[PDB]
């Protein structure tokens, strides 16, 4: 119970290279949707409790099962499998090793160097000590988005929107 | 840095590589492309909370909503693919070398 | 930087199998670097064929990095002339020869002992009189 | 021998030659998304890697 | 498509432009690069061929992957300072994956392969405005954090860029893809001189522009996308390809035309900063682009190559339809040598 | 009279590529209207 | 006349013919005045008259 | 901005979310709100070139 | 260079510090040579209508002509504010720091030896 | 204000000019078939416009004065010439074929752009869809080269694919010996050289490509010579079609805008039939493309652009 959000990075990392190894695009997806639900968890361990919900709701009960849907009509005669190719296998395994060696050697020495410098001291230490009060402080600033930010919903809005006309252009095929 | 964002990073390296790197099908790559969006939303939001930028709470949720625009533009492209060649593989993608 | 910084520190005419062994070890990476541009860019029909083109690049690079060094080194300390771009010009010229060998063709040995003689020669004169390829801004 | 031949060879011709190879080197492509983009990790690795950039 | 939906698209793209150019914050600057795409896809695809599609998927496959590149330099930006104000980076990985994200969006050397082929795959009026508008966000926001970039890595991209433009450029007889390649040769120039002065950039940039604008226009004015298609425009309207002709000269950077005038300028501006070896190295390298120009100069306009029997029907009929601003932008990309001091009032 | 391009001289420029090699021997000039055919349906 | 079809530029647009006479008159007209202003105004700034 | 057009026409479209010392709702305090104030108010002026 | 300079308001093409230099004269050179660019404009314009490229559209050509010349007014104003700016700043920054401006000690070519090369 | 975007935009609008009889209708058959008082009839009395077949001098006739231009400068072929020697070294044989296909192209494009335009319907006497049956039978008695024919489906393939089939094929059926008396009954001496291989292999070109290709995208409507002269009857045929097969019922105003847009365009309609495609028989050398050009140009209202031909009597050049 002490560390609950490392287990959850190995597993969103270990998802990381399941799916990027690129197996069957089901397969894929399945990694991608296991690796969005733990990193749903890791930010609802840090109080993000909205930002993992809209996770969950939006990306992988939305975007993915749209993924899904469209990966089950645009597929191979057999849908592969993963264990078809030696590659998808030597690209998990490689990748796998990688992760087990850094993070062994984060947790035993604490100052790694690979690009940016690392200390696995902990995943707790970080956290400030404070009372937010009667609010979430999550949920106030991104319901600020209808009194602070007028700018972005108007950019967003109407990006949606020329997202929706940019589709039915470019998909009547004609 | 504490060590989930050493492991966030990591896993946004490995979407890009495995982006970077193709293979037959198109939506692989789609897919490596909505892992890198993911992990990105989750540095955004990992660092949004712990230093309370209240304001920059909203932030994950314009990244989202934009890559999932992008990510059906992208499904769209390679609905248009198939329906030319039946398959999505990128190796039909090839008649502009001349 | 550290793989010109150890070819860069040692002098000039000095210690041949030192800057023979930098030079080489200059030549194989970028070798390696031509290598993995061929293979990304046209790629073999199978690992071993990809393998051999490597090997063969690297080879090549390597012993004209080997060959640049011996001879501009050598031809530095036996006229005890550290400071003359004329010896990097034949260690230039030995490793266009050595290319055209690699490549078995004269007319490739020849333009290249030619160009690259004169480009050593140039990079000579640039590190005695301090000229910049990629010059910091200052004005 | 020199005005129509070697005087030719040397600057003009083996010039010309170079650029008509090099020329030939960069522009046949395959065509293939799969090798640009591989083409495109090893610009970043390198990038981020011997040539000190992000250090 | 309808007028009015290709109208909103264009606007659409305009509009991501300038959110990137007129935004202080990361977030809005990569909202524009996001809305420009979304909006360029689909007047790539306006004509609807296997080949509009490949070229539709090509961009959009590197700009996503630049833009993904780009939202990480921003994130791990702010890991390190907090900052979302678009000002110096305050991290080197960062700024270096922010340059090469722009790089790709701006398709220099090492990412110019999408150049050629995409613009080989769409129509001339979508090519004239791929290589014409799409360079404005990715340039703007390299001059906004040019102090931080890391010259070694920018010049070695625009060197790149200038070699690749040259000789890939060698080797094309179809009209897009010259103007790809010339368009990274042009790009390279402009990269050259930005760790050093902007305003060279945006110089280069405009005059740039100029002449890729006068050129797309008189190849849609010739309806020629072939170099053999335009060899027969002198025998259907000769003034076309005279102008044409003085405007590929003009891209030559041939004095005294307003080609010559940024090369000149940015020349200057580097031996200022002790560069010289660069500089040479970038002009020589130039006569491989204006070499084949001058194969297409030789083949349109220089002399008369030959015509066939139907065009006798061609010589009896106008255009319905007329190309804006083109004898402005011909004379623009021409005739303005004289006038180059006014570069200031670019500072 | 002064010498003209003719056929042969233009032909030059109406292949696949500037320099032809072996490695570009199966390329061919794109369709005249940038529409390439439909496949097998 | 002489064409069949009636020509597009068969006889002037009077509008356009009228719209472009009156806007280089004006634009002269400003740019006159701008600069007789512009003048005056250097003039007292730097006290010359 | 290349183009400052917020600050020619006097508008706020983002320059609100570009620190965590600006203006927060409910006065929400940014973990770093005195060090950002005192960095900022250090370089504020002066250039980025005597600000580093 | 100029970006970052203090008191430069945004968007604004002739700042109002620019009014205490002598606008451009109307026979300028420069500007002279706006109206002839105008004019080739036109001409040029005549030539790819398939017009009669001198005699043709003289309303056309005309404002081609005076347009060129409303924009080259206001060109060579802030061109000329800029290079002012310019030479502004730098006698400031040479005033402001005389350490790195010294007084060069003046010497005659009676008291300074050059070196003679012969030319044989 | 030439029918454009900003046209279509405010209410330039094609379907509600669009009825039941507005329709392009093809009348078709061999040489002295009477496809003229068909066609002619069915126009007249289904109050439609007629299209007489495009011949060498079309193209002069919907430009400049509508006269015919010398066939040196517009043309430059013979029929008379093929009929006197089909297989002479000039080329003739294709240029001519070549020629009149764009005139043919010229001439679909003008009657669609009445159609879509105005909305009445047009009949036509042959189209770009039966002009192959000339290029097989001449290609069958050994007329064209195997070069000659790839490269007229090369430019039939980059130019008709642009636009829409007829709604209706008539085609008049006459055996090859009744054509052949009708062809000596007329006089024509050229007319009277044209062997009966040659009207056989038109004939069949006709019978077994043109006809059942149609069959799939037109409704097609044949009569032989007898039931040909009764108008009444083969209009009330072509009242009687569904005509719901083909791409013209999946046509909404937003593809009529398109192929307005093309069809209003004369050199983007006649773009591709100056592919650089370098045959001898049609193949023209730089000197005399210069010099032909150069008398084209001095034609009188031919120089600068209509309206501004003052030597032509043309006004206010200066204010144009
Ligand atoms: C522009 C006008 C486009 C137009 O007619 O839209 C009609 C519009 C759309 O009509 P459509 O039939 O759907 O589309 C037709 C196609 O546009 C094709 O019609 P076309 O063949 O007439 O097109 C010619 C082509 C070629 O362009 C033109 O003919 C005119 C545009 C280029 C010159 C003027 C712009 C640059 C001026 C500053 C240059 C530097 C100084 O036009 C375009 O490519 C237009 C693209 C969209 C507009 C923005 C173009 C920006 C280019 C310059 C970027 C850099 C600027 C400086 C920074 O209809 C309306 O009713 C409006
Ligand atoms: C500083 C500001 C300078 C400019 C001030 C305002 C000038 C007048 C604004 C209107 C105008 O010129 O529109 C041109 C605008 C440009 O389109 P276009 O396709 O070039 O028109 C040429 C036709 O021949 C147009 O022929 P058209 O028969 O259709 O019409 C004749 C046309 C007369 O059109 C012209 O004269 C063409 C435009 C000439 C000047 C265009 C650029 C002006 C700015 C200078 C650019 C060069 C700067 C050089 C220096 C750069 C730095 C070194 O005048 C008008 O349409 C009425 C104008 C008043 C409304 O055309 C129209 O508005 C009519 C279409
Ligand atoms: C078309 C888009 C129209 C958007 C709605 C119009 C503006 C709505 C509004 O009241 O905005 C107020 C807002 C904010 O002003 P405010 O007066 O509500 O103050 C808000 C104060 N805080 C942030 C502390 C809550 O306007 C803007 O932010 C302007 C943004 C640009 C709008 C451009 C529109 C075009
Ligand atoms: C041919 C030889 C000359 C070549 C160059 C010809 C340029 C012709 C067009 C010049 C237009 C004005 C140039 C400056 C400009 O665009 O804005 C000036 C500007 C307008 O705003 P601006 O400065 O944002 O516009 C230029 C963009 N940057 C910031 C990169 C310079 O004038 C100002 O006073 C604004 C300063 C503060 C900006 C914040
Ligand atoms: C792990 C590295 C890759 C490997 O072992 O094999 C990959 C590949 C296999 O060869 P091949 O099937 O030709 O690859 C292209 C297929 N279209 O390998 C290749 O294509 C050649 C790679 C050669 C690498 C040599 C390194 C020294
Ligand atoms: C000079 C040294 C002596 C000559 C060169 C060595 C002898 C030799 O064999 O030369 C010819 C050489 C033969 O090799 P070859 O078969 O052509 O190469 C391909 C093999 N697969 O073929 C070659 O191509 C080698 C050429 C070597 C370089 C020749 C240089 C001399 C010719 C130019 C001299 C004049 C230059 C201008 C002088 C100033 C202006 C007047
Ligand atoms: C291999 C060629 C490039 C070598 C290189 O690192 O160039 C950088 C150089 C400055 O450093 P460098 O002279 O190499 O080392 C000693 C510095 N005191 O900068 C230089 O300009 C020296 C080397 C290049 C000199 C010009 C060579 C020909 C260019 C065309
Ligand atoms: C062409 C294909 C290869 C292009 C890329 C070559 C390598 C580029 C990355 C490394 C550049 C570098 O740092 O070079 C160092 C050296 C001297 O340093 P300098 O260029 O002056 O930059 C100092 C910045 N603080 O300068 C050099 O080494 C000069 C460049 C040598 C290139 C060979
Ligand atoms: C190189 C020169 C560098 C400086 C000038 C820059 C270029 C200026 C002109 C650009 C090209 C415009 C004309 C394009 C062309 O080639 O036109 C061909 C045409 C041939 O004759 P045609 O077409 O029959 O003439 C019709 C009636 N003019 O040509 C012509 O008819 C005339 C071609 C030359 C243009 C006329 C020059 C003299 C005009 C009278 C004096 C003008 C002085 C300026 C002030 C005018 C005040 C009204
Ligand atoms: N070579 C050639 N000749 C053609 C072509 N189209 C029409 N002609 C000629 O056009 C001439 C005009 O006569 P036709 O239109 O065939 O027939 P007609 O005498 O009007 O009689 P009907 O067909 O009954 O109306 C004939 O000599 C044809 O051979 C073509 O594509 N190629
Ligand atoms: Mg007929």
């Amino acid at each position: 119970t002490m560390y609950i959000a490392f287990i959850l990075s190995t597993i969103f990392v270990i998802g990381f290279v399941g799916f990027s190894s690129k197996p069957s695009p089901i397969y894929g997806g399945l990694g991608l949707i296991v690796s969005g639900g733990v990193g749903c968890g890791i930010v609802l361990n840090f109080g993000g409790s909205f930002l993992g919900l809209m996770v969950f709701l939006i990306y992988l009960g939305g975007m993915l099962v749209v993924f899904g849907y469209t990966t089950a009509m645009a597929t191979e005669m057999y849908p592969e499998v993963w264990v078809s190719n030696k590659t998808v296998f030597g690209a998990f395994v490689s990748g796998l090793m990688m992760e087990f060696c850094m993070v062994y050697y984060a947790l035993k020495e604490e100052e790694v160097e690979i690009i940016f410098k690392f200390n696995g001291l902990g995943d707790w230490v970080i956290y400030d000590t404070g009372d937010s009060g009667f609010f979430s402080e999550e949920a106030m600033g991104i319901a600020a988005l209808y009194s602070y930010g007028t700018w972005l919903v108007i950019v967003t809005g109407w990006s949606l929107l020329i997202g929706v006309v940019v589709i039915m252009e470019i998909t009547r095929g004609n | 840095m504490p060590l989930v964002y050493m492991n966030i990073i990591m896993a946004f390296a490995i979407a890009l590589a495995g982006l970077l790197m193709y293979r037959s099908h198109l939506m692989s790559s789609l897919l490596c492309l909505e892992g890198m969006m993911l992990s990105l939303f989750i540095m955004s939001t990992l660092i949004i909370l712990n230093t309370h930028f209240t304001l920059a709470n909203m932030m994950p949720i314009i990244l989202l909503v934009f890559a999932a625009c992008e990510a059906a533009l992208g499904l769209s492209l390679l609905v248009m693919v198939s329906n030319t060649y039946g398959t999505d593989y990128v190796q039909n993608l090839n008649l502009l070398q001349c | 930087k550290t793989l010109l910084h150890k070819y860069s520190d040692i002098p000039e005419g000095t210690e041949c199998h030192r800057k023979a062994y930098a030079s080489t070890s200059i030549g194989g990476a970028t070798g390696l670097i031509v290598s993995a541009y061929s293979i990304a860019l046209k790629p073999p029909a199978s690992f071993l064929e990809g393998v051999a083109r490597t090997g063969r690049y690297t080879f090549t690079s390597a012993a004209i990095g080997a060959i640049f060094g011996l001879t501009s080194c050598i031809s530095a300390q036996v006229r005890e002339k550290p400071d003359d771009p004329l010896n990097y010009f034949i260690g230039g010229c030995a490793g266009g020869l050595t290319l055209g060998a690699r490549t078995r063709s004269y007319g490739i040995g020849a333009a290249a002992c030619a160009y690259m003689g004169l480009t050593a020669a140039l990079v000579k004169m640039g590190q005695l009189e301090g000229w910049q390829v990629f010059a910091e801004p200052k004005v | 021998l020199l005005d129509l031949i070697w005087l030719e060879t040397i600057l003009p011709k083996t010039t010309s030659f170079i650029q008509m190879k090099m020329s030939i080197m960069v522009s046949n492509q395959k065509g293939l998304i799969k090798l640009y983009f591989l083409s495109f990790l090893i610009t970043i690795m390198i990038s981020m890697t011997l040539f000190n950039y992000h250090e | 498509m309808n007028p009015i939906i290709y109208t909103t698209l264009i606007m659409t793209v305009m509009s991501g432009t300038m959110l990137v150019m007129i935004s202080s914050h990361w977030l809005l600057i990569w909202i524009g690069f996001e809305m420009n795409l979304l909006a360029m896809i689909p007047v790539l695809m306006k004509n609807f061929n296997p080949r509009a599609t490949e070229a539709a998927t090509k961009y959009f496959l590197t700009q996503a992957t630049a833009s993904m590149m780009l939202m990480m330099a921003i994130i791990i930006n702010l890991l390190y300072s907090g900052q979302w104000t678009i000002t110096k980076m305050f991290n080197p990985v960062a700024m270096t994956m922010m340059t090469m994200a722009l790089a790709m969006k701006l398709g220099l050397s090492p990412f110019h392969f999408w150049v050629p082929e995409v613009t080989q795959g769409i129509s001339l009026q979508a090519g004239l405005l791929l290589l014409t508008w799409q360079k404005l966000a990715p340039l703007s926001v390299l001059c906004q954090i040019s102090q931080s970039i890391n010259p070694n890595l920018m010049l070695t991209m625009a060197m790149l860029s200038i070699l690749i433009g040259g000789w890939g450029g060698l080797n094309q007889t179809q009209l897009r893809k010259i103007m790809a390649y010339s368009s990274i040769a042009h790009m390279g120039w402009m990269t050259a001189v930005l760790p050093y002065n902007t305003t060279m950039t945006i110089l280069n940039l405009l005059i740039y522009i100029t002449m890729t604008l006068a050129m797309f226009m008189l190849l849609i004015h010739s309806s020629a996308t072939t170099t053999l298609s335009l060899s027969h425009t002198w025998n259907k309207m000769p003034v076309i390809t005279s102008l044409m002709m003085v405007t590929l000269l003009s891209m030559g950077g041939l004095p005294p035309l307003s080609g010559f005038m940024p090369k000149w300028m940015i020349i200057q501006e580097m031996t200022k900063n002790e560069s010289i070896i660069m500089p040479t190295l970038m002009a020589m390298t130039a006569l491989l682009n204006l070499y084949f120009y001058m194969r297409l100069a030789y083949s349109s306009s220089l002399t008369m190559f030959p015509s066939t029997n139907n065009m006798k029907m061609k010589w009896q009929f106008e255009h319905t339809k007329q190309m804006k601003l083109l004898p402005t932008m011909i004379v623009l990309s021409t005739l303005v040598l004289p006038m180059t001091p006014a570069l200031s009032s670019l500072n | 009279r002064q010498w003209q391009p003719d056929v042969e001289w233009a032909e030059q420029f109406g292949g696949a590529v500037m320099y032809p090699t072996k490695e570009t021997a199966h390329w061919k000039p794109p369709p005249w209207n940038d529409v390439d055919p439909p496949k097998d349906t | 006349k002489f064409y069949i079809r009636e020509p597009p530029h068969g006889s002037p647009d009077w509008l356009k013919v009228g719209l472009t006479l009156g806007t280089s008159v004006f634009l002269w007209i400003y740019l006159i005045k701008q600069h007789k202003e512009d003048v005056l105004e250097y003039k007292r700034r730097n006290g010359l008259e | 901005p290349f183009f400052d057009v917020q600050k020619r026409l006097g508008l706020d479209l983002d320059r609100w979310m570009t620190i965590q010392s600006a203006e927060q709702p409910h006065k929400i305090p940014g973990r770093c709100h005195a060090f950002e104030k005192e960095w900022i108010e250090c370089a504020h002026g002066i250039g980025g070139i005597r600000a580093e | 260079m100029m970006s970052g300079r203090p008191g430069r308001v945004p968007l604004q093409f002739l700042p109002n510090e620019a009014r205490s230099l002598p606008p451009p004269k109307l026979t300028d050179p420069r500007l002279v040579y706006m109206g002839f660019l105008g004019y080739c404009s036109g001409l040029i314009d005549n030539a790819i209508r398939r017009r009669p490229v001198v005699s043709a559209g003289l309303h056309r050509q005309l404002l081609y002509v005076t347009s060129f010349v409303f924009f080259g007014y206001y060109l060579l104003k802030r061109q000329d504010y800029m290079y002012a700016l310019r030479d502004h700043d730098m006698f400031a920054y040479v005033k402001s720091h005389p350490e790195d401006f010294p007084e060069k000690d003046k010497k005659t070519y009676g008291e300074i030896l050059e070196e003679f090369h012969p030319v044989r | 204000l030439q029918y454009g975007p900003l046209a279509f935009v405010l209410g330039e609008r094609t379907t509600r000019k669009l009825t039941e009889t507005s329709k392009v209708i093809t009348v078709d058959g061999n040489i002295c078939s009477g496809k003229g008082r068909l066609a002619r009839e069915i126009a007249e009395k289904l109050g439609l416009r007629h299209f007489p077949e495009a011949g060498i001098h079309y193209a002069d006739s919907t430009t400049g004065d509508g006269k015919p231009l010398d066939v040196q400068l517009s043309g430059n072929c013979s029929l008379e010439k093929f009929y006197d020697d089909p297989k002479s070294n000039d080329g003739n044989s294709y240029r001519l074929q070549s020629w009149l296909y764009a005139s043919r192209l010229l001439q679909y494009a003008d009657a669609l752009e009445h159609l879509l335009s105005t909305g009445q319907g047009v009949v036509l006497e042959r189209s770009i869809y039966s002009d192959f049956v000339f290029l097989e039978a001449m290609y069958r008695q050994g007329f064209i080269r195997k070069q000659c024919v790839e490269h007229y489906n090369e430019v039939k393939k980059v130019t008709a694919c642009e636009y829409l089939p007829p709604h209706v094929v008539v085609y008049v059926d006459v055996p090859v010996p009744e054509i052949q008396s009708r062809i000596q009954k007329k006089g024509n001496p050229h007319e009277m050289k044209i062997t009966a291989a040659y009207l056989q292999d038109i004939e069949n070109a006709y019978k077994k490509t043109f006809l059942p290709e149609m069959s799939e995208k037109c409704e097609v409507l044949q009569y032989s010579a007898r039931e040909a002269e009764d108008a009444e009857k083969v209009v009330e045929d072509i009242e009687y079609l569904k005509c719901d097969k083909g791409p013209w019922p999946d046509q909404d105003d937003r593809t009529f805008h398109r192929l307005r847009m093309l069809v209003q365009n004369k050199l983007e309609v006649l773009n591709y039939t100056t592919i650089p495609v370098y045959l001898p028989e049609i193949t023209i050398g730089a000197h005399q493309s210069d010099r032909v050009f150069q008398k084209f140009t001095e034609l009188p209202g031919r120089k600068y652009s209509p309206g501004y031909n003052e030597d032509v009597g043309d006004k206010w050049i200066w204010l144009k």
